[PDB]
RNA sequence: UUUUUUUAAAUAAUUU
RNA sequence: UAAUAGAAUAAGAUAUAAAA
C-alpha cells in the first residue's frame, strides 16, 4: 500500500509482528556461527537437574540495561497517564484503574522496547535450550512483579505447572531476573531443594490464599499441602532463600515449589520471569490458550506469531 | 547505640587532622581501628543515616593513613 | 465594503453618506454609556475619527472625563494595564479634538509620559 | 558516539530521518537510529529550543511512543518553556506531537495553535506552508486559524511568492483538512498558471489529485487541468497514470479524449503495475462508471502474478471492483480468497465488510476465507455504521455461520442503530433475506422491530 | 576489600534499609568526591542505592548548590539524576527570601519555568519596598540570567536600586549595569540614567568592574558611545598594566562603537599584543577579529597574532576555524603554515561540521591555490552531497 | 537592512486621484507586484517584509511613521495622522517581529508645537540635512539640533537647515545623495536651490551634481556598503543615461499609478538597520562583500 | 482580471 | 564553601457531499 511520508519509519501497532529483534539493549543478534560464546558449563546443568534450580554464574545484563528495564517497568504502571499499547497485554493489575500494593503484568513483550528484546537474549536462551535437551525453544510468556515499599505482599507456595494444565507435555523451564537488589527482607525467592521429583512428577494440591494476613502464616501454609515423606524431606532440606544482585539470573524447574517474600525495605522491588518451552509441545483442548490468541485444535503443535521461536540449534 | 561510637571516632579523626595527640597519630589510628571494628550486627542493623554517614566518612579518611587498604 | 470602481461605482458616494448619517444617530447619544476600560473608548473614537462622523461636544467631554478617572487610578495606585501606545493614541485624539475639552487629562497624561508609569507592548 | 554532545546527536538524527524518509528505507539506518536514540537524555545540559524539538521529532518518527523517556523529557521542556518556541520551531513540535495522543500532547498542540493564530499576520512564504502542513498532519478543527492562514496565503500569492513545491504542499494541506474555500484554491491555481513551465509532471500530478479530492465542483478548472495533463502523458510513470485515473474519477466529469490516451499508456506499462496500481485503477473505473473490458482483462491478468504482493486494502478494492462489473476470474478469486484468509488480521473495520460482501455477492463461497473473516468480525463489529452492519450481517448469513460468539456482537450493533438500520430503502430486500435464514427465533427484539 | 562491619554497612545501604536525609547524602557524596579509598564511585550497586535514598528525601533543607552537586556527582558515575523542583510559597510562607530562593533554585539546577517565574513576579510586587538593597541586586541578576521578557518589573527594580545610589558599592553598580544591559526590552531612559551613575564613581572601578562595564557597553550599542569615551580616557593612565582579557574587551568595544579617534586605538592595540600570549582560545579569536575589523593588522601585528594562534591551531574548535580562515584572507601577508594546519584540522573534523560551517569553509577555500591539491576537496564533496538535505 | 512595504487594498482604491486624473486599479496592483519583485532582486536588502492590506489607501505611505538618524530611531509627531495611529501600531508589530527595536524614541512627540515629517531629512555624509518648509516648524529644527548636533575634532555630527518654498515637495523626493560623492537633484528650481544651499553651508566640498528630469521619482539606499543600485522611473530615459554615466546602476521600475495618486518611491518603503545584541565580549560574523586572496591571483 | 476581516459577547434548559 | 553563554537552516496522497 502507500505509507505516508511521515509514517514510513513507525513500528507495528504491537511488537508481535516485528520479525526478529530490535537493536535496543545489546544491538543485533550474533551470527549463526557466533552462538557458541554464550554456552554454559555442564556443572550448572547438573545442578539444575539435581536441585530443580540453579543460578547463572555471571550477571546477564550491564547496569545501564537494568536501569533502562527498571524505567520500562516503572512506566508500565503509571496509573495517571496509562501506558500506550496497554490493550496488547494478556492481564494487568490496573484493569480496575486503581492498582494496589502489588503490580503484576503478563505478556509485556508485545508492549515495550527492551522487554521484547530481552526475550531473545542469547545468554539465557542458550542455557534454557541446554536444559531442554538442545531443541528449538519457544517463549511461553513473560511476567513482571513490582511490590511497593513497607506494604508489599508475598505470593504463597505455588507450582508453575499448575497454571499450564491446558498444555499436554511437561517440557518447560523458567528464568527469573532481578531488576533490583533482592534479599529476604525484599521479595527474595525461596525454593525447596529436590521438590520437582516428589509426586512422581505430579502436581500438589493448590494452597489456600487468605489475604490481609502476616507473611509468616502465608509462608508457613506449606505444611498443609504436603504429605509425611515430603515433610521429612522438608525437615532434612528446609526451604532456601536466594540472594540476587541487580542483574543475576536464576533457572527454576516448572515443578519445584517456589515462593517470594514480602517487601519491608524503603523502596519498591522489581523482578521479571520468562517461561521457556520446548519444541515437542501440544495442546489438549480446542480454542485459544491465552486471551485473544490463535486457536488450536486437539493435539496441535504450538506455533504462530504469539509463540515465536527464539533460538534454533541449526 | 552506634551514634556515640560514631561521634567519638569523629572526635578522634578531628584530633588526628589537627595534631597528633599525646600518644601519637599511629596510636590514634590503632584506637580508631579497634573502635570501628567494635561494631556488631545489632547497632548496624538499627543505625540511622547520620551515624552511618559519619562512620563511612571516618573510615574512608583513616584508610589513606593506614598501610593496608581496609 | 463599498467599491469606488465597481459595477455600482456611481452609487458608492451616496451609500457612504447614508452610513455616516446612521453613525451620527449613534454618535449623538454617546454620554449615557459607562466605559469599563480604555480600549472601548479608543475603539469608538477611532471609528468616529476615521469615518469622519460628527459628534457633539457634550459626549466628547463626558468621554474624556470618564477616561481621566481611569488614567488617574492607573497613575496613582500603581499596585493593582494601560500600555504606552494606547496612551499616545488617547493624547493624539484629545489634541485633534482640542485640549479645551479636558484640561486635567492633558497635563496628567503628559506627566505619565514623563515619569514612565505606562509599560510597553513588548512587556 | 559518546563524545558527541546533544546538539550533534540532534543534527545526526535529523540527517538520518531525512536519509530514511527520502532515499530508501534501508533497515540498517532505522535500527541504528533507534539504538542511538534509545540511550540519550536531555538532563543537566542547557539546550536550545531547536535542538530539543529536533530530538523529539526524530525520536517520535522512529517509532518511539509517549512512554519513552526522551519523549517525556522533550515534552516537559516544551510545556515549561513556551515563549522560547518561536514560529521557526513550531512546525517541528506540532509534527512530533501529531501522532502522540495524551494529555500533554493535546495541551501543547492547543497552545501552539493559539500562538500561530495570534501571529498569523506576520509570517512569510516558508512559515505559512510549514505551519499549515504541520497542522494538517494532526487532526485539529481550529477554523479561525485556518481562515487567518488562508487570508495570509492569498495576500502572499497575489504578489507571487510561492513555487511549485509550495503550491503542492499548500494544496495537499488544505485538502486534507476538508477546508472548502473557493478563493484560496482559485488563487493557488492562478499562481500555478503564472508559474507556467516551472511545474513539471512530478509537481503537477499531486496538484490534480488534491484539487479533485477537495471537490470544488468547478468544471472550469477541471477542463484546464485535463488539457494541461494531455501533453504530459508520454512522460508519466505507472504510479502517475493510476494517480490521474483516481483523480479524474474523483472529478466526476467524463473526458473521453483523455481517458483513451490514459488507457493506451496504462496498457503500454502493464509490466510495471504492482497490486496497488491495479487496485487503484479498478477502483477509479468503478467510481467513474465507465466499463472497458479490454483494459480489464490485462489488469486481471497482471493481478494474477502478483497475488503475494496484495495487501488487505488492495484485495478489498480489487474484489469489490471486480464484483461490481460482473467479471469472472475463478483462479484470481480463489487466490485472493486464500490470501485474505492468510492475512485476516490486517483488515480494518470497513475493509473486512466490503471484502465479505463482495465475495458473497458473487456465488463464490470458500471455507478458508469464510471462517477467518467471521472470526475477525468480532473485533470490528464496534466500529460499523448501520448500512455496513446490514451488509456484514447479510454476508455472514450467506456464509451459513451460526456460532453465537460471532452473531452476538453484530446483532448488538444492529440493535443499537435500529432506526438507521430500517430506514435505508436500498437495503430493504437484503433485510428480507437475512431473516429468511435466521428466523424469528434469533434475536426476537430485532424481529419485533422488523414487523413494525 | 570490605571488612565485616564495612561490608554490613554497605549491604544495609544497598538494600535501601537506612533512612537518609539530604544532609547525610550530601556528606557521603562530599567524602566520595574528596577521597576514593573505599571505592564508593566504583560500586554501581551502592551509588544506585544512594540515588534511591536521595530521590525519596526532602531536598528543601539543603542549599540549591548542594542539590546540584549531588546531581552532578551522580551524573558523573552514570546515573541520570535531577533534583526536585521547588514549589512556589503559598499563604504565610510569603517572604522576600523564599521568593529569591525560588529563582536561585531554578537558576543553579537548570530548571527554567516561565509559569513559575510569572507567578513569583506577580507576588513579589506589593512587598518591593520591604526588600533590602542587596536583595534587589540579587533579584536583578537572577532575572537577567533567566532571560525573562518582563522588562517592566526589571525596570522597576532598577529604579528602586538607583534610589539607593549611596548604599551600593562599585561591584554592585557594575553588576546592576551589566544585568540591565542584558535585558532586551528595558526602556532607554533608565538605561541612560544607569550609565550616568556608572559615569561617576569612575576611579573606584576594579578590573572586574571594568570588565562588567565594557560588557554592558558592548551589549548596548553605539548610542552610548559618549559614556564609553570616559572609559577609554580613564584607562589611558593604566594601559601599561592591564589584564589581557580587559584589553580584549577594550578591542571588542572599539570595534563595536566604531570609534574614530585613532591614537587611543593604536595605543591600546600596541599594549594588547604585548601580552596577547596569555589569552585563551576564544579571547584570542576575538582579539584577532576585532583587530581585523579596525584595519590594524600590519606585518608584525599579523605575525605575532598568527604565532600566538598556531599553538591552539592543533585542537581548534570547529566554530573557530572559519573566522581565522577569513582573517587570513583580505590581508597581503604570508600565512601558509597557519593555512596548512587549519586545513588539516578541518579535514580531521569533517564528520561533525554543520552545514553552515562546511559551506563557510568551502567558500573561504574556494579561491585558495594550495587548497586544490588536498584530500579536503573530495572529503568535503562527499560530505556536502550527504548534507544537501540540511542546507 | 530590512525593507518594509504594504500591499494595496484593491476594493477601496480611489477612482480618480487628486487633480481629477484617472487611475487603473489592475495596473496599480501589477506595478506594486513589479516593485516588490525589484526590491527582492536587490542584493543589499537582507529581507523585504510585506504587511497585510489596510482599508485606506494612505496606508501605502508607510515611510511617514519614523526616521533613522544614525543609531536613533525617532518617531514622528502624531499631530496630523490621528486616523493612522492604529496603522502605526500594526507597523510597529511588524518591526518588532523581525527582531528590531522594542520601541521608538519619543523625543519629538513630547515637545510642543514640533511639526515635522519623515522625508525632509537627508542622511548626508557627516550628518543630516533638514529642510525648512511649511510642513516642519522651527521648533523641530531646534529640537533636532539639540538632540543630535555635536561639534568635535572627530565626534562631529552636522545638522543643516535648507530653506524651501511652500509648494516644494518634501526634500527626500527631489534632493538626495547617492553613491558616495554623487548628489542627485531634480533639474528644478527647488533642486538647484537646495544644491546651492548645501554647497554654501558646507564650503570647500567636492561632489558631482547630477540633474534628473522633473517628475522622475528615485530611491537610493545610501550607506557604507556603497551600493550603487538607484531605482528610477521607467518613462524617463535621460535621467537613466545620466545615472549610468556617473558609474551607477539604474534599475527601471514602472511607477505610473502610484505617481498619479501622489505617492513616490521614497514614501512607499521603510528601510531600517537592525543588529543582534552580543552578550559578553562578542563579534558576530558578517557576510563578505569583496574578493578573496587578491595577492595570489 | 478582482471581491476577506478588528467584541469582555453568557438569556437555550433540565432531572440524563 | 562553590554559577559563564557563541551557531540561524523548507517534502508532497486516509475509501464522502447542488449554482457572479
Amino acid at each position: 500500500s502507500y505509507v505516508l511520508k511521515f509514517l514510513r519509519g513507525q513500528l507495528p501497532e504491537d511488537l508481535k509482528d516485528v520479525n526478529g529483534a530490535l537493536g535496543c539493549l545489546y544491538g543485533t543478534l550474533p551470527d549463526v556461527d557466533e552462538f557458541g560464546q554464550f554456552v554454559i558449563s555442564p556443572d550448572v546443568v547438573n545442578s539444575f537437574h539435581q536441585f530443580g534450580y540453579v543460578k547463572m554464574p555471571i550477571p546477564v545484563l550491564d547496569h545501564q540495561q537494568i536501569d533502562k528495564l527498571a524505567d520500562e517497568v516503572n512506566e508500565l504502571a503509571n496509573n495517571v497517564e496509562h501506558h500506550p499499547k496497554t490493550e496488547r497485554l494478556y492481564a494487568t493489575s490496573l484493569a480496575d484503574l486503581t492498582g494496589g500494593p502489588l503490580f503484576f503484568c503478563q505478556g509485556q513483550w508485545r508492549a515495550a522496547w527492551g522487554m521484547h528484546d530481552l526475550i531473545y537474549l542469547p545468554t539465557i536462551t542458550v542455557a534454557a535450550s541446554q536444559i531442554l535437551n538442545n531443541s528449538l525453544v519457544r517463549l511461553w510468556y513473560d511476567e513482571v512483579f513490582m511490590k511497593a515499599a513497607r506494604t508489599g505482599p508475598c505470593v504463597p507456595w505455588q507450582q508453575n505447572y499448575a497454571r499450564w494444565q491446558h498444555t499436554k507435555p511437561v517440557n518447560h523451564v523458567t528464568v527469573m531476573i532481578a531488576l533490583d537488589t533482592m534479599n529476604k527482607d525484599r521479595g527474595a525467592p525461596c525454593l525447596v531443594p529436590g521438590s520437582h521429583r516428589w509426586r512422581e512428577g505430579g502436581l500438589l494440591p493448590p494452597v489456600s490464599y487468605d489475604p490481609t494476613k502476616d507473611e509468616a502464616h502465608q509462608l508457613n501454609t506449606i505444611w498443609e499441602i504436603i504429605n509425611e515423606e515430603e515433610g521429612e524431606m522438608l525437615m532434612d532440606t528446609p526451604p532456601v532463600t536466594v540472594d540476587l544482585r541487580r542483574g543475576e539470573a536464576l533457572l527454576i524447574h516448572p515443578l519445584t515449589l517456589f515462593a517470594t517474600h514480602g517487601n519491608r525495605s524503603l523502596d519498591a522491588v522489581r523482578c521479571c520471569f520468562i517461561h521457556y518451552m520446548g519444541e515437542k509441545t501440544y495442546a489438549v483442548q480446542n480454542g485459544p490458550l491465552l486471551p485473544h490468541t490463535t486457536k488450536f485444535q486437539a493435539d496441535a503443535m504450538i506455533q504462530g506469531p504469539f509463540y515465536p521461536v527464539v533460538f534454533d540449534p541449526a | 547505640t552506634a551514634l556515640d561510637v560514631a561521634m567519638r571516632v569523629n572526635k578522634l579523626k578531628r584530633l588526628h587532622q589537627t595534631g597528633g595527640g599525646p600518644s601519637g597519630k599511629k596510636q590514634v589510628e590503632l584506637d580508631a581501628w579497634r573502635d570501628l571494628n567494635n561494631l556488631t550486627e545489632a547497632q548496624i542493623n538499627s543505625a540511622e543515616g547520620k551515624a552511618v554517614s559519619l562512620l563511612l566518612n571516618s573510615w574512608a579518611y583513616f584508610a589513606k593513613y593506614w598501610e593496608k587498604g581496609a | 465594503q463599498v467599491s469606488d470602481g465597481g459595477r455600482n461605482a456611481m452609487n458608492a458616494e451616496p451609500t457612504r453618506q447614508k452610513l455616516r448619517a446612521m453613525g451620527e444617530q449613534i454618535g449623538c447619544r454617546l454620554d449615557e454609556v459607562e466605559y469599563p476600560a480604555l480600549p472601548v473608548i479608543l475603539s469608538i473614537l477611532d471609528v468616529v475619527v476615521t469615518l469622519k462622523i460628527y459628534v457633539p461636544k457634550k459626549c466628547l467631554q463626558v468621554i474624556f472625563s470618564q477616561a481621566n478617572d481611569m488614567v488617574a487610578i492607573v497613575m496613582e495606585q500603581k499596585d493593582d494595564p494601560i500600555t504606552a501606545e494606547e496612551g499616545r493614541q488617547l493624547q493624539a485624539l484629545l489634541s485633534h479634538y482640542g485640549n479645551d475639552l479636558a484640561p486635567e487629562l492633558s497635563q496628567r497624561m503628559k506627566e505619565a509620559f514623563r515619569e514612565g508609569v505606562l509599560p510597553d507592548e513588548a512587556s | 558516539v559518546s563524545h558527541l554532545s546533544a546538539r550533534n546527536i540532534a543534527t545526526e538524527a535529523l540527517q538520518m530521518k531525512k536519509l530514511h524518509q527520502e532515499r530508501g528505507g534501508n533497515p540498517m539506518l532505522a535500527q541504528q537510529a533507534r539504538r542511538v536514540l534509545f540511550a540519550t537524555s536531555i538532563a543537566g545540559q542547557n539546550l536550545d529550543a531547536r535542538s530539543v524539538a529536533l530530538l523529539l521529532n526524530t525520536a517520535v518518527y522512529f517509532g518511539m511512543e509517549s512512554d519513552a523517556k526522551l519523549v517525556r523529557e522533550c515534552i516537559d521542556y516544551c510545556l515549561k518553556n513556551d515563549k522560547l518556541i518561536t514560529v521557526d520551531v513550531l512546525p517541528i513540535v506540532v509534527t512530533a506531537c501529531a501522532t502522540l495522543k495524551s494529555r500533554d500532547a493535546r495541551e501543547v498542540i492547543e497552545m501552539q495553535a493559539q500562538k500561530a493564530a495570534r501571529n498569523a499576520k506576520f509570517l512569510d512564504a516558508k512559515d505559512v506552508t510549514n505551519i499549515i502542513s504541520a497542522f494538517s498532519k494532526t487532526g485539529i478543527n481550529h477554523e479561525k486559524l485556518f481562515a487567518f492562514l488562508s487570508r495570509r496565503v492569498q495576500t502572499l500569492a497575489r504578489v507571487g511568492e510561492f513555487e511549485a513545491a509550495h503550491l503542492v504542499i499548500l494544496a495537499n494541506a488544505f485538502s486534507r483538512l476538508r477546508y472548502r474555500d473557493k478563493f484560496l484554491f482559485g488563487a493557488i491555481a492562478r499562481r500555478a498558471m503564472s508559474l507556467r513551465e516551472r511545474v513539471t509532471v512530478n509537481e503537477l500530478v499531486p496538484l490534480i489529485v488534491a484539487f479533485s479530492k477537495i471537490g470544488l465542483k468547478d468544471p472550469k478548472l477541471s477542463k484546464r487541468f485535463a488539457t494541461k495533463a494531455m501533453e504530459y502523458v508520454d512522460q508519466m510513470n505507472a504510479e502517475q497514470v493510476a494517480s490521474m485515473f483516481m483523480a479524474f474519477a474523483y472529478f466526476g466529469i467524463r473526458y473521453d479524449q483523455l481517458f483513451g490516451v490514459l488507457t493506451n499508456r496504462a496498457v503500454e506499462l502493464i509490466d510495471e503495475f504492482n497490486a496497488q496500481y491495479i487496485s487503484t485503477t479498478l477502483n477509479a473505473f468503478q467510481r467513474i462508471g465507465i466499463n472497458n473490458p479490454e483494459l480489464f482483462d490485462n489488469l486481471a491478468e497482471r493481478a494474477l502474478a502478483v497475488v503475494q504482493d496484495h495487501d488487505a486494502r488492495d484485495i478489498s478494492k480489487t474484489v469489490t471492483a471486480l464484483a461490481h462489473f460482473g467479471l469472472k476470474d475463478e483462479e484470481l478469486f480463489k487466490r485472493l480468497a486464500s490470501h485474505a484468509a492468510s492475512i485476516a488480521d490486517q483488515f480494518d473495520a470497513m475493509g473486512l465488510v466490503n471484502t465479505a460482501h463482495a465475495f458473497a455477492r458473487t456465488n463464490f463461497l470458500q471455507q478458508d476465507m469464510a471462517v477467518a473473516l467471521s472470526e475477525r468480525s468480532v473485533y470490528v463489529c464496534r466500529l460499523l455504521d448501520a448500512g455496513e452492519t446490514r451488509r456484514l450481517l447479510w454476508a455472514l448469513a450467506k456464509f451459513q455461520v451460526r456460532d453465537p460468539k460471532i452473531l452476538t456482537p453484530v446483532f448488538n450493533r444492529c440493535l443499537a442503530l435500529h432506526y438507521d438500520f430500517f430506514a435505508d430503502p436500498t437495503g430493504s430486500e437484503e433485510i428480507e433475506e437475512i431473516f429468511d435464514f435466521y428466523g424469528p427465533n434469533f434475536c426476537p427484539p430485532l424481529y419485533q422491530l422488523y414487523i413494525s | 576489600a570490605r571488612p565485616s562491619a564495612l561490608h554490613l554497612i554497605f549491604e544495609r545501604c544497598k538494600l535501601n534499609l537506612v533512612e537518609f536525609t539530604a544532609q547525610d547524602v550530601y556528606q557521603i557524596c562530599t567524602t566520595a568526591y574528596n577521597m576514593d579509598t573505599l571505592g564508593m564511585l566504583q560500586d554501581p550497586d551502592f551509588m544506585r542505592g544512594l540515588h534511591d535514598a536521595f530521590r525519596r528525601s526532602d531536598q528543601t533543607v539543603i542549599s540549591p548548590f548542594q542539590a546540584n552537586l549531588i546531581a552532578d556527582t551522580f551524573r558523573k558515575v552514570g546515573i541520570n539524576s535531577m533534583p526536585k523542583e521547588v514549589s512556589v510559597p503559598e499563604e504565610d510562607a510569603i517572604s522576600p527570601e523564599s521568593l529569591i530562593l525560588v529563582l536561585r533554585n531554578m537558576n543553579i539546577t537548570k530548571q527554567r519555568d516561565e509559569r513559575k517565574i510569572n507567578e513569583v513576579l506577580k507576588l513579589m510586587f506589593p512587598i518591593l519596598d520591604e526588600f533590602s538593597p542587596t536583595q534587589l541586586s540579587l533579584t536583578v541578576t537572577e532575572l537577567a540570567r533567566l532571560k525573562s521578557t518582563n522588562a517592566d518589573f526589571v525596570g522597576k527594580l532598577a529604579k528602586r536600586i538607583m534610589e539607593y545610589n549611596d548604599d551600593l558599592s562599585a561591584l554592585d553598580i557594575s553588576s546592576a549595569a551589566v544585568s540591565l544591559a542584558y535585558c532586551p526590552g528595558i526602556s532607554h531612559n533608565i538605561l541612560y540614567r544607569m550609565m550616568q551613575i556608572v559615569e561617576e564613581r569612575m576611579g573606584e572601578f576594579q578590573p572586574e568592574d571594568y570588565i562588567n562595564v565594557l560588557h554592558a557597553l558592548n551589549t548596548l550599542g553605539p548610542k552610548f558611545v559618549n559614556t564609553f569615551r570616559k572609559i577609554v580616557e580613564c584607562g589611558l593612565q593604566h594601559v601599561e598594566n592591564m589584564d589581557a582579557v580587559t584589553l580584549t574587551n577594550y578591542m571588542v568595544c572599539f570595534s563595536t562603537m566604531d570609534y574614530k579617534q585613532r591614537e587611543h586605538i593604536d595605543i591600546y592595540a600596541d599594549a594588547l599584543v604585548e601580552v596577547a600570549t596569555d589569552l585563551s582560545e576564544k579571547d584570542l579569536v576575538m582579539a584577532f577579529i576585532a583587530l581585523q575589523r579596525l584595519r590594524l593588522l600590519s606585518d608584525t601585528m599579523f605575525g605575532t597574532m598568527a604565532s600566538c594562534v598556531i599553538r591552539y591551531a592543533a585542537k581548534m574548535d570547529p566554530r573557530n576555524i572559519a573566522p581565522i580562515m577569513d582573517i587570513c584572507s583580505t590581508v597581503p601577508h604570508a600565512s601558509d603554515h597557519l593555512m596548512k594546519v587549519l586545513m588539516d584540522r578541518a579535514v580531521e573534523c569533517t564528520r561533525i561540521l554543520t552545514a553552515n560551517q562546511l559551506g563557510d569553509i568551502l567558500d573561504i577555500l574556494g579561491l585558495y591555490p594550495p587548497a586544490r591539491e588536498h584530500p579536503l576537496v573530495q572529503l568535503f564533496g562527499k560530505q556536502a552531497r550527504l548534507r544537501l538535505d540540511l542546507m | 537592512l530590512h525593507a518594509f512595504v504594504r500591499s494595496p487594498h484593491y476594493r477601496t482604491i480611489p477612482s480618480a486621484g487628486p487633480n481629477g486624473i484617472v487611475v487603473n486599479r489592475d495596473m496599480l496592483v501589477h506595478q506594486f507586484r513589479d516593485f516588490y519583485k525589484t526590491l527582492q532582486h536587490c542584493s543589499l536588502v537582507d529581507k523585504v517584509h510585506l504587511m497585510s492590506e489596510r482599508p485606506s489607501v494612505e496606508a501605502l505611505r508607510v515611510a511617514d511613521q519614523m526616521v533613522s538618524i544614525g543609531a536613533t530611531f525617532l518617531e514622528m509627531p502624531l499631530t496630523g495622522m490621528e486616523h493612522r495611529a492604529t496603522e502605526f501600531m500594526e507597523s510597529m508589530r511588524y518591526v518588532r517581529g523581525a527582531g528590531g527595536p522594542s520601541t521608538l524614541a519619543s523625543y519629538l512627540q513630547d515637545t510642543e508645537n514640533c511639526r515635522c515629517n519623515s522625508g525632509d531629512v537627508v542622511c548626508l555624509p557627516n550628518g543630516i540635512a533638514v529642510g525648512h518648509g511649511p510642513r516642519t516648524n522651527a521648533v523641530a529644527h531646534t529640537t533636532l539640533k539639540q538632540l543630535f548636533e555635536v561639534k568635535d575634532d572627530q565626534f562631529s555630527f552636522d545638522v543643516f537647515t535648507l530653506e524651501q518654498e511652500g509648494d516644494a515637495p518634501p526634500l527626500g523626493d527631489y534632493f538626495g545623495f547617492a553613491g558616495s560623492n554623487v548628489l542627485l537633484t531634480w533639474k528644478d528650481e527647488h533642486g538647484l536651490l537646495a544644491v546651492d544651499q548645501y554647497q554654501q553651508k558646507q564650503p570647500h566640498t567636492e561632489m558631482n551634481v547630477v540633474y534628473l528630469e522633473p517628475g522622475c521619482h528615485f530611491l537610493s539606499f545610501y550607506g557604507v556598503d556603497h551600493t550603487i543600485d538607484v531605482l528610477v522611473q521607467k518613462g524617463y530615459e535621460r535621467s537613466m543615461d545620466s545615472i549610468a554615466a556617473a558609474g551607477l546602476n539604474p534599475i527601471p521600475v514602472q511607477w505610473s499609478e502610484m505617481d498619479k495618486l501622489g505617492i513616490s518611491m521614497r514614501a512607499a518603503v521603510l528601510p531600517l538597520k537592525f543588529f543582534k545584541a552580543n552578550v559578553g565580549g562578542m563579534l558576530s560574523r558578517n557576510k563578505s562583500r569583496g574578493a578573496r586572496w587578491q595577492t595570489h591571483q
